[PDB]
């Protein structure tokens, strides 16, 4: 008559800008987007730290600025824009100063384990990026559909 | 257990006397149950198919 | 307004002519129909199967 068939499909490992593991991590609140929009899987910069109140003005990375943290995926704080998850001007942001996270990538070659992480002008991981960062790779290297992701270990500044 | 791609190979008919090879095989080999699973198409990770009896 | 045949995200299969000039090929039709039936399920992973032609 006929032969029955059974299929099998595996889920993706991770999504951009999500906490990779349950190791010791620190997420800092009380940060407001001073200008523009910040992607979830991108670094940020500290424009100003208020001396009395405590809020820290955060902005997307530009040329010649030290990175401070990476945004974190959340289904409540974030706002959907350009078919992506984003943080808008104003409001609060969730940037992690220490831990592991999946980050957006533009490099095409898998990195080594204990090597320093370099970022481009726009705050995305790149093999030959100009900006030098104290953070080191963690070995994770996957790709969701057409988006390349890399796992990076962060340290407190 | 055969891959779900050779399922169209056993569906070819007998030389001249109608019916598929599967019908003759089941008639002369009663008792054996034939099924297909999708895990038998990338056995070595390089594109090698296989059958388990 | 996009027609049925101009939807971007559908499966399209180029075919060898079932009737070349005047000779008719009755063995490519079966192969192409079986391949088209197979693709749907394989891609959908068993949720959807072909019912109409």
């Amino acid at each position: 008559a006929q032969i029955n068939a059974s299929y099998q499909r595996d889920m993706a490992i991770a999504l951009p800008g999500m906490v990779a593991d349950t190791s010791k991590y620190n997420i800092d609140g009380a940060c407001v987007v001073n200008e523009g929009d910040v992607l979830v899987g991108a670094a940020v910069q500290v424009v100003q730290a208020q001396a009395v109140d405590g809020h820290k003005l955060v902005k997307a990375l530009t040329t010649g600025t030290t990175p401070y943290g990476v945004a974190i995926r959340s289904h409540w704080q974030t706002v959907n824009a350009q078919n992506q998850m984003i943080y808008e001007d104003g409001g609060a942001i969730n940037v992690m100063t220490s831990g592991r996270v999946w980050m957006l990538s533009k490099s095409t070659e898998a990195p080594t384990f204990g090597s320093a992480v370099k970022l481009d002008v726009d705050g995305q991981e790149k093999s030959d990026g100009t900006i030098e960062t104290t953070w080191t790779y963690a070995g994770g290297w996957t790709k969701y559909k057409d988006i390349q992701l890399v796992e990076v270990q962060l340290h407190q500044l | 257990l055969i891959p779900p791609s050779m399922r169209k190979v056993l569906a070819i008919r007998m030389p001249e006397t109608t019916m598929s090879y599967l019908d003759y095989f089941k008639s002369q080999n009663s008792g054996i149950e034939i099924d297909s699973i999708a895990e038998l198409e990338d056995i070595d990770g390089a594109g090698t198919k296989g059958v388990l009896v | 307004i996009v027609s049925v045949f101009n939807h971007p995200n559908i499966t399209k299969i180029t075919s060898g002519k079932w009737i070349d000039v005047s000779t008719m090929k009755p063995e490519t039709a079966e192969a192409e129909l079986t391949q088209a039936i197979e693709t749907i399920e394989t891609i959908t992973r068993g949720q959807h199967r072909a019912t109409n032609i």
